[PDB]
């Protein structure tokens, strides 16, 4: 409850105002997050901080990570919302059990005269720990998060339930309640089933012009008619008052009206429940400041092309693509521009961005990789180890043993999630390198890896059996022919307490800020590999890449 | 009786005339600014040009402003030789009881801490100079604190007046008049930076939840009469309810946790009302008449028991 309280305080410095926003309260479920790739357990070992940005359509920056508030509870979340418990008292009100998660209002980007701009994408993210593996990323359309409609028609029968629930429990405490309470069910029934709160999610019914349905009523109830010729509230804000012994503000909202839309997640199919209070400041909420949200650019884009019968607004005709963009001079970006870092006017195509990226890291590989390698050398080592007489066996599996791993490692990096790879060694080097042409997030990189050249970092690989990745964290190493070697400053791996290539077992793959690229095998031999020369980036690429996985540096 | 009196001794000099010195035999109950608590000093150090700075003998105004920047103590016996006096802070006398004498022309009650004040009345300003020796000594006035608050607001209002009557006062219906003074513009500037430090340190958050009250309390001057004399003919907020419309704000920063007028209250007594004690002085001084009366005159010495 108390997140989306703490919030609006947030924004009610208006931010600027220059650039006009709004702020929308969400309720997460649980098994939405479960669907995102979050553990439910970490959360629960009362607030919880939240980094989220704005990204733009088409093409541009995004906005800078900014910390919000979340508060999760394991629990019914409307449910927390629609009947407060007292904390004396339990049996107060019975309702319905549900599911639940974290609470956080999101910032909506506005303009003069607001209207939001669908496909547009606000982001979260969560820190279960400094690692990037601890640090997820969700994201949401306008279109997704602001529904057309509010309702507030619902939860107008509710109350009464209050009004007969107060009524209802005083009359068992009997001569136990106190005497205000006794008093306050004296008024409130003169203004006169558990709780579910699915009810609202299901209910057909929201609010209304209901100008014309007065009118419809007057001739309606005249034909007929001529045929023939202290409020109760601040009872109940005195009912908790007496019950309670403080006005917790967290509950003179629940005892007002509240608007619960429900909403589906794009991503994991899931349910996600918008809310409004009706004091609330933020979107939806009977006190909000003018301009408001408006359908304007959504509206007509979806009948620009399905009067015209077309998937796209690119196989629209110019003619009414530029109809459009008469009345509204922002989709010159999604329309106009020749080559968007973005697909303009889709949904998965943020994703295409990241895919691409994927493919773009591989080859840089590959291709570095058959160079070094091509004509067969002599690596030799640069590292340093001592044999025994029996081990010179092993070494002579690993010659016959060498050439299936090279494959099994492009192909698992080829394999991996276009997400979890940017938390691999790998992935952090490049985010390095091009923010060296910043800190990049989760703070992998350790303080001294923007020193010397020597700083490395490092992932490791099962030699036998499934070839797999080992190292949830990248290692960081520095090295100095041959020299020796030794860890950086700081749950376990026993993966750490080993050097690169010092035991069987282990495929030790490393790079630098310079990205000149190690790979060491078992035994200490490794060669280097520069594999920054068959990198190739667009630098409009490359710094809308970093602004999402780096952070400006402190 | 190094804790239980402190017998700092002002010596007397050589030369005095004995109409001169006959006179210092009516200087019983005073108050004498002790600039340390030597236990030998001079009358150079305790009369006014001791007091007087670089060529510039301040305002009655300034003259609070090195008072409390000295310690004062009330003379217990004139011998010939010598003038003793126990400072209030260390220690009263064996009993702990000492005699002051109103110069005041404000008689005292039992009880009521007493405040000194400079000779800022007018028909007051009666300072025994010594002739023999060219010395002047400026007796504070004691005062009851419903008055001396007063007297120190008429003077602050006053030189403020003059940077862009009121000098006329009452109490238990004697009229009274304090004399009208040009004040020094140096003396005022601590005085007004003392005000607003104490006022802009004394507004919260929360106040803005008692704001709002205000034309609750014209629907209620309406009706109680108590509340019809609070405020006052001549109120602020009597005017400030027909320009000002206030509101509250819907939510709080952290409003789970805190209290807001319960820190607007501390803050406010930790500044506005402890304001009086940083203008003036602190009234360390009460009367407590053992057998005399509850009401003491002016000229009549009064029993001193220390106020904490």
């Amino acid at each position: 409850m108390n997140a989306h309280f703490a919030n609006e305080v947030q924004y009610d410095l208006t931010r600027d105002p220059s650039s006009p926003a709004s702020l929308i309260h969400v309720i997460i479920s649980s098994e939405c997050l479960a669907a995102a790739g979050v553990p439910l357990s970490a959360l629960v070992r009362a607030n919880f901080r939240v980094e989220t940005q704005t990204r733009a359509h088409a093409t541009g920056d995004c906005t800078p990570w900014r910390s919000a508030f979340a508060a999760y509870v394991p629990a019914d979340a409307v449910g927390a919302i629609l009947a407060p418990v007292i904390p004396a008292h339990p049996d107060l009100l019975p309702r319905v059990p549900s599911a639940g998660g974290l609470f956080v209002s999101l910032p909506v980007a506005c303009d003069a005269q607001g209207v939001y701009d669908p496909y547009t994408v606000a982001a979260l993210r969560l820190a279960w720990g400094p690692w990037a593996t601890c640090a997820r990323v969700l994201l949401f359309s306008y279109d997704e998060l602001v529904p057309p409609n509010t309702r507030y028609a619902a939860d107008g029968a509710r109350l009464m339930r209050l009004c007969r629930h107060f009524c209802r429990y005083v009359a068992r405490l009997g001569a136990a309640a106190p005497a205000a309470a006794t008093e306050a069910a004296a008024h409130l029934s003169l203004g006169m089933p558990p709780i579910s709160p699915e009810e609202q999610l299901t209910a057909p019914g929201g609010d209304t012009a209901t100008a014309e349905d007065v009118s419809i009523t007057q001739e309606n109830e005249e034909i007929l008619a001529l045929v023939q010729r202290r409020s109760l509230v601040e009872w109940l804000d005195r009912g908790w008052e007496a019950l309670a012994g403080g006005d917790r503000p967290d509950w003179l909202w629940s005892r007002r009206s509240i608007s619960v839309v429900l909403r589906h997640h794009y991503g994991t199919k899931q349910r996600f429940v918008v809310v409004s209070y009706e004091n609330s400041v933020a979107w939806g909420g009977r006190r909000a400041r003018p301009p408001r949200l408006s359908s304007e650019l959504a509206t007509a884009l979806t009948e620009a092309c399905a009067a015209e019968r077309v998937v796209r607004p690119h196989q629209l005709s110019p003619a009414a693509q530029t109809a459009l963009l008469r009345r509204f001079p922002a989709l010159e970006g999604p329309l106009r521009h020749p080559r968007p870092v973005l697909q303009p006017f889709d949904i998965a195509a943020e994703v295409a961005f990241v895919a691409r990226i994927q493919i773009a890291c591989l080859r840089a590989l590959g291709h570095s990789i058959r160079a070094a390698l091509q004509g067969g050398p002599r690596i030799f080592q640069r590292l340093r180890y001592d044999f025994g007489p029996h081990q010179s066996e092993w070494l002579g599996e690993v010659t016959r043993r060498f050439p299936v791993l090279l494959e099994n490692l492009m192909r698992a990096l080829e394999g991996t999630a276009p997400d979890a790879f940017f938390h691999t060694a790998y992935a952090l080097a490049v985010l390095a390198h091009l923010g060296g042409q910043l800190v990049p997030l989760s703070d992998d990189i350790p303080a001294r890896f923007a020193d010397s050249d020597a700083h490395y970092a490092f992932d490791y690989y099962s030699t036998s059996g499934d070839t797999l990745r080992l190292t949830n964290r990248p290692i960081a190493v520095v090295i100095d022919e041959q020299s020796k070697c030794r860890f950086m400053e700081g749950p376990h791996r026993v993966c750490e307490q080993y050097l690169p290539g010092e035991s069987y077992a282990y495929l030790c793959l490393g790079f630098n800020r310079r990205l000149c690229g190690l790979v060491v095998f078992p035994g200490g031999f490794a060669f280097t590999i520069n594999t920054a020369a068959y990198l190739s980036l667009a630098d409009p690429v490359a710094r809308a890449v970093g602004l999402r996985f780096c952070r400006g540096a402190a | 009786m190094i804790t239980d009196c402190f017998e700092a001794d002002i010596a007397i000099p050589s030369g005095i005339s004995r109409p001169d010195a006959a006179a210092l035999q009516r200087c019983e109950g005073r108050v004498v600014f002790l600039p340390t608590i030597r236990r030998q000093l001079a009358l150079a150090d305790v009369a006014h040009e001791s007091f007087v700075s670089g060529g510039v003998s301040p305002d009655t105004l300034g003259l609070l402003l090195a008072y409390r920047r000295r310690f004062p103590a009330v003379i217990t016996r004139v011998l010939p030789t010598r003038i003793v006096a126990c400072p209030v802070d260390l220690g009263l006398t064996h009993a702990g009881t000492v005699n002051l004498r109103n110069t005041s022309p404000v008689d005292l009650c039992n009880g009521d801490p007493v405040s000194l004040v400079p000779p800022v009345f007018e028909g007051q300003a009666t300072d025994v100079r010594l002739e023999s020796l060219d010395l002047t000594l400026r007796f504070p006035v004691p005062l009851p604190t419903p008055l001396a608050r007063e007297i120190v607001a008429r003077l602050v209002a006053r030189g403020i007046r003059d940077l862009n009557d009121l000098n006329v006062l009452y109490y238990n219906g004697a009229r009274l008049s304090l004399v009208a003074d040009v004040q020094q513009l140096a003396s005022v500037n601590t005085e007004l930076r003392s005000l607003v430090l104490n006022m802009v340190y004394s507004i919260t958050e929360g106040t803005t939840l008692i704001l709002t009250l205000i034309p609750r309390l014209l629907a209620l001057s309406a009706q109680d009469g108590y509340v019809n004399a609070l405020l006052q003919m001549q109120s602020v907020t009597r005017e400030a309810a027909q320009l000002i419309h206030p509101e509250a704000p819907m939510l709080m920063q952290d409003g789970e946790r805190r209290l807001p007028l319960y820190e607007a209250l501390v803050a406010w007594l930790a500044h506005a009302g402890q304001l009086g004690d940083i203008l003036a002085l602190a009234p360390a001084v009460r009367v407590c008449t053992f057998d005399g009366a509850a009401v003491v005159q002016s000229g009549d010495m009064a029993p001193v028991i220390r106020y904490p």
